[PDB]
DNA sequence: ATCGAGAATCCCGGTGCCGAGGCCGCTCAATTGGTCGTAGACAGCTCTAGCACCGCTTAAACGCACGTACGCGCTGTCCCCCGCGTTTTAACCGCCAAGGGGATTACTCCCTAGTGGCTCGAGCTCAATTGGTCGTAGACAGCTCTAGCACCGCTTAAACGCACGTACGCGCTGTCCCCCGCGTTTTAACCGCCAAGGGGATTACTCCCTAGTCTCCAGGCACGTGTCAGATATATACATCCGAT
DNA sequence: ATCGGATGTATATATCTGACACGTGCCTGGAGACTAGGGAGTAATCCCCTTGGCGGTTAAAACGCGGGGGACAGCGCGTACGTGCGTTTAAGCGGTGCTAGAGCTGTCTACGACCAATTGAGCTCGAGCCACTAGGGAGTAATCCCCTTGGCGGTTAAAACGCGGGGGACAGCGCGTACGTGCGTTTAAGCGGTGCTAGAGCTGTCTACGACCAATTGAGCGGCCTCGGCACCGGGATTCTCGAT
């Protein structure tokens, strides 16, 4: 009976950035479609970019060069920053 | 007290650009989708969410086409949008 | 000891564990490294936060406390980078930016 | 059991669509022209959808078939499924 | 000389001089990476791409011009073509 | 070096593209267009080299950079 | 280059007519070209390698017939 | 305004071309194909004409045999128009794919 | 409850494609081979390795032919294999 | 009990072989048809095989005669005497 | 010449040389090349008869490739022997699928 | 610069079977490629089955079992007859 | 003038496969009058290579099936799932090997 | 009564030391090496004969490997072969 | 660019409702820890090939001037779209229930965990290695004349694009064959042990056959030649196909 | 089936040209002849693996049967493909360079065959060590209930529509500007190379790091209830157009 989404996490981020505002159901579906879409773009480019280089593993390097490919300009910088900072905040277990 | 030609028009442009609702009536579009769908398979049902996806797509596509067509019309030093413009727009868009 | 979620070690709201599962199941690779899902989750959270701030300020600017589709559309279509990223997408129930060609004014 | 419904896309509706698109004056032979364009667009999105639905071996096309059909046609749609 | 359309439309050979284009691609590349080398196959691939893109844009541009009841291409037309093709 | 792409060449292209007459302001304009196209494709190409631990841009990198368009 | 499309549609139609087919769908004309290309790509690839082992620079008819024979398609009339 | 029933000059052509015994592709476009295709595998090859004609005889024979097999697949599905489904089934059964 | 037609069939497909053993009963096939061989030469012995080589060959050949036949059947928009399919398949194969 | 052994190839056996080939529904006139094709396939290989053992002036068909016959007729077989 | 002792037109001496020089064996028996010559002459003669009558029935006097193609492809055994072979300039047997006739 | 072929012999047999008819050059090339091919078949198989029985000599027995392997049916029978006839006349 | 210790050419080449046997087979196989001295080390080297390729693929294929031996089925799974190797061995049948699991999609529920 | 069994076992224990091989799989393996041997030697002999040379050297063997083997196999094999020959010539 | 009129929107305060949002109970997807086998990072080497730079013709870029096409703005006629009031239509709401059909559940089958053949050493033997002789393939360089590219002018077959209409592809519908699932009944496959011999395999023994070498010559290859078989050009004769009776 | 009435192919009739058949001249190879010696033939014998032989159990084949799902035929439509015509295009025939290189040559070194003897690797032979009864997953048939389809009943928003008159489409016109062209000048691309070395692409080695496993649990999800944020309304306040001048 259960079907998954990203709704609780975009609510978490939403209350992180705008504690006062909320969100309607449709806007929630837009956000979830956005997260799924950008996920499939990044993972797609990462898989193809692993294949071109004949390497059988998707690493954080593939994700970051894919992120440099899909995102335009300054976004790709912040994305590359957050993504790497988080990974180090994870490496020190 | 008539309104000069061309002022109620852009009044409507402001109104409908500020609005967000679907602009073609629901049941006619629904029956259109059903009649079109009968060609590829006859016994087809549609989840209401599905026809609503198809209408959001349709109206979005048509407003984008209409703005591009408006650009062509203005490019021919005109204010009246006419099939010349739409056919040029879908020609360059590659929509054939 | 008592288990923590990878998303918390990463400092993220988005689910690193889910992202990993989706990466593996979708057969994008034979094998997925351990930093991939935490990175990808981090970027999804970043973009999510970007659109959610801009939309937040859209709704706030419009005397409302709730983000509605139109607020997300105003958010993206007025931001060059997002509008490029989301150039060939259509925000359902979002409408279009108010714009009248100057030649059509009186 | 329906036919001739392309005329059901009323002229005021098309007029509104043009108004949202920023059009001020609209020629009269467009209203039919637009209908033509609309039909073929829809004819494709639906046809694509059905193959997705037929692939899932169902008898109702779900909104995901619409969204997949559009995504293949380079017009991704947010808010459904 | 409408023959120029005849001749060059029938042709299948590069229309921009190779090595000037080579320095163009090299200068453009200096922004993204320092001391890039290019195998010739690559520069010829992107030059062929360039030529294809430019001829397609030029056909669309001529369609805009003809639509405006002119015969000479003007920046109006190229910008109109790129603003409906989905370009910047 | 953007002005290396010469007027007879832009001409040869517009004629290849079936153009009768050409306003003189086109050239710089089309030059600009060319730049951005190159500026984009080239960029993607080199990020396919940077990811491949390479310093030369191979032709595969430009065909992958091209299909990204 | 880009020579494949140079094998005209009427030609393909003729080959088909010799093969005894009456009515032919249009998407064959592209399909067949593909089918031809890879086929040719194989035999020619063999032939040139036969040339390269022989330290020559002209592909002879014997390289073609050897290529065809080693691909299970023996050809009579050239040596 | 004499018109032949659709289908008449078609098999008229198949009768003609089956009794014929000549190459069916223009030899110079075919030669340009052979030259460009070979150009990838080695640079500036020369070709004795007998060789290029060997390759055309082989090519045309292969294509007419494939066409009879595909035609057989087409009629087996109870139509008369050959379409790429037929070609792909035929090559998959002969072991080419 | 009872199984719909065509379910135990797919169970057998999964089972035998995952399986790797000979599917023809050993001794009937053995005397088949011996009877066939008596036509070409009389008073023959067979080392067991030989008849088992012939059975591995026979069964492999038959499963490959059956896949091709299934492809012909599916190509005619059917699910049932019929001699039309076998004859078409080993005609494209060139098996006279 | 040596004559008519082509009938000894039961309908279930053929059915299994077909299932391994991935077929779901099987018409009945195949059970005879397949028998026929098998009879001829086998008829060829043994013939080749027998001539090989007839050339070596022996009286037992060896496994090498079968594997050589199978290669000779374009169906190489791995696992029996190399 | 040995070919005359054997009673054949084909060259026993040439075929013998080919067997020895040809990477088939080390020692070549004495009866092998005359047997092989005999068989090559036999098959040659058969297809040359069928081709002969094909050309003659075409009212042309000289055997052309097409005549060899009709000769081979219309004879069951010969068609099998030369199955994966391609007779250059030979064309195909006239054959129209019956379902396609008018 | 001297390149041998089988042309003279296929012409001799051709006049044996049809003295009035002749042969084109192209058909001659098909004939010579054909005899070369069948030679390669018979000699190849003869060498292989000589190698299978440890024997090191290709004799008429290897040629005839090879011709039984390669030639189909009545062709094979008639061929084996011709070969034995030629060998027997040669021996005397 | 005593000899040197006999060392095998197969070891000089750095191979497990027998250069000496391969050489003997080349000469005795009536392939040529003369076999070059570097030919058998080349041929042995390639035979060992392909052996290694299919033998690894089969080995870890069997290890996925949680078994300590390689059985025919494991090497056929190795061969038929590798595009190049399957292409090379498209005309052979691994006795006791079975077939790759695959059900035509139209036949699934 | 020889075969290639010991060498394929040596290669096996070189690449996967824990796993072993059944007799049947062993016959599949050496039957495979025998077949591929006859392929390479066959093409080498044919193209040595075509270019009217009486010696099958490492040059013919490599063109045979290029004709028979597909793609990267033919590349990787060629590396082994040439490297082996060099390791043999210097030793 | 005024002023009154006044029409349309804009705005604000009230009504009330439906979904946003949070507690909750809970289930199932994420976490946890240790092996271990291998993907990939990294380093170094081989030699490709990328790069910067040489001059030299000549193709082409370039700089004017000239005169002409074109486009751009102005004007007159006029077609047809806009705005609006009045009638006409069918959309919308909500609600309703029946039920299709997709979701969810309860079995059931598969697929594992658990309680004889293939590796290892002792004793030969047949083949691989050694190293020195000897005879020849073939490595190598070059001279020649074949023959493969390259271009070109004319003709004219053939590609090509397209207009038109029917014939075929494709789906949809109904019916009835006939295949599958499944339980019962009926064979005959498989298996169990065992020995007698056929026939394959070894061995040993002499001996017929073939390779190999040389000299002789005639049979077969390379050109040259002359011509008639077939090629090409045109006309007629005849076999068709189309439609209508 | 059966006339006319076109259409297109086959055949015929004329002419001619070049591919084929035969001589001419040469030269490489096949034919005798001869001995050695090595593989082949033959005998006896050794020994293994093929063949039988018979019942007993029971795993599987055969059989029967109910239904259900799929083959298959008939029909209806729409549109893809085949025919046909006129225009365009480049192919192909013919005949010309020119020069890359296929093809033949001689020569002298390498290198690979050949042998004897020598040893060890690989073979063989024997010995001995590594089915049931649960519980998750995967399909799958039954069953649950959610969500699609269709009806009520209107009223009422929204489509239709009809009409005049305002304005924008558009066609022409005139004129001035700013492309196009042509020809004299130049310049730098292109091209055959050399000189150098960064790096690419490949191999080898070693480690770090992800697959992989059930067992546990707490994060997230379906359900459920509450309440305020937000849509909607009415009527006034603002602003924004319109006309006349």
């Amino acid at each position: 009976s259960r079907k998954e989404s990203y709704s609780i996490y975009v609510y978490k981020v939403l209350k992180q950035v705008h504690p006062d505002t909320g969100i309607s159901s449709k806007a929630m579906g837009i956000m979830n479609s956005f997260v799924n879409d950008i996920f499939e773009r990044i993972a797609g480019e990462a898989s193809r970019l692993a294949h071109y280089n004949k390497r059988s593993t998707i690493t954080s390097r593939e994700i970051q060069t894919a992120v440099r490919l899909l995102l335009p300009g300054e976004l790709a910088k912040h994305a590359v920053s957050e993504g790497t900072k988080a990974v180090t905040k994870y490496t020190s277990a | 007290h008539r309104y000069r030609p061309g002022t109620v028009a852009l009044r409507e442009i402001r109104r409908y650009q500020k609005s967000t609702e679907l602009l073609i009536r629901k049941l006619p579009f629904q029956r259109l989708v059903r009649e079109i769908a009968q060609d590829f398979k006859t016994d087809l049902r549609f989840q209401s969410s599905a026809v609503m996806a198809l209408q959001e797509a349709c109206e979005a596509y048509l407003v984008g086409l209409f703005e591009d067509t408006n650009l062509c019309a203005i490019h021919a030093k005109r204010v009246t949008i006419m099939p010349k413009d739409i056919q040029l727009a879908r020609r360059i868009r590659g929509e054939r | 000891a008592k288990a923590k979620t990878r998303s918390s070690r990463a400092g993220l709201q988005f689910p690193v564990g889910r992202v990993h599962r989706l990466l593996r199941k979708g057969n994008y690779s034979e094998r997925v490294g351990a930093g991939a899902p935490v990175y990808l989750a981090a970027v999804l959270e970043y973009l999510t936060a970007e659109i959610l701030e801009l939309a937040g300020n859209a709704a706030r600017d419009n005397k409302k406390t709730r983000i509605i589709p139109r607020h997300l559309q105003l958010a993206i279509r007025n931001d060059e980078e997002l509008n490029k990223l989301l150039g060939r997408v259509t925000i359902a129930q979002g409408g279009v930016l108010p714009n009248i060609q100057a030649v059509l004014l009186p | 059991v329906l036919r001739d419904n392309i005329q059901g896309i009323t002229k005021p509706a098309i007029r509104r669509l043009a108004r949202r698109g920023g059009v001020k004056r609209i020629s009269g032979l467009i209203y039919e022209e637009t209908r033509g364009v609309l039909k073929v667009f829809l004819e494709n999105v639906i046809r694509d959808a059905v193959t997705y639905t037929e692939h899932a071996k169902r008898k109702t096309v779900t909104a995901m078939d619409v969204v997949y059909a559009l995504k293949r046609q380079g017009r991704t749609l947010y808010g459904f499924g």
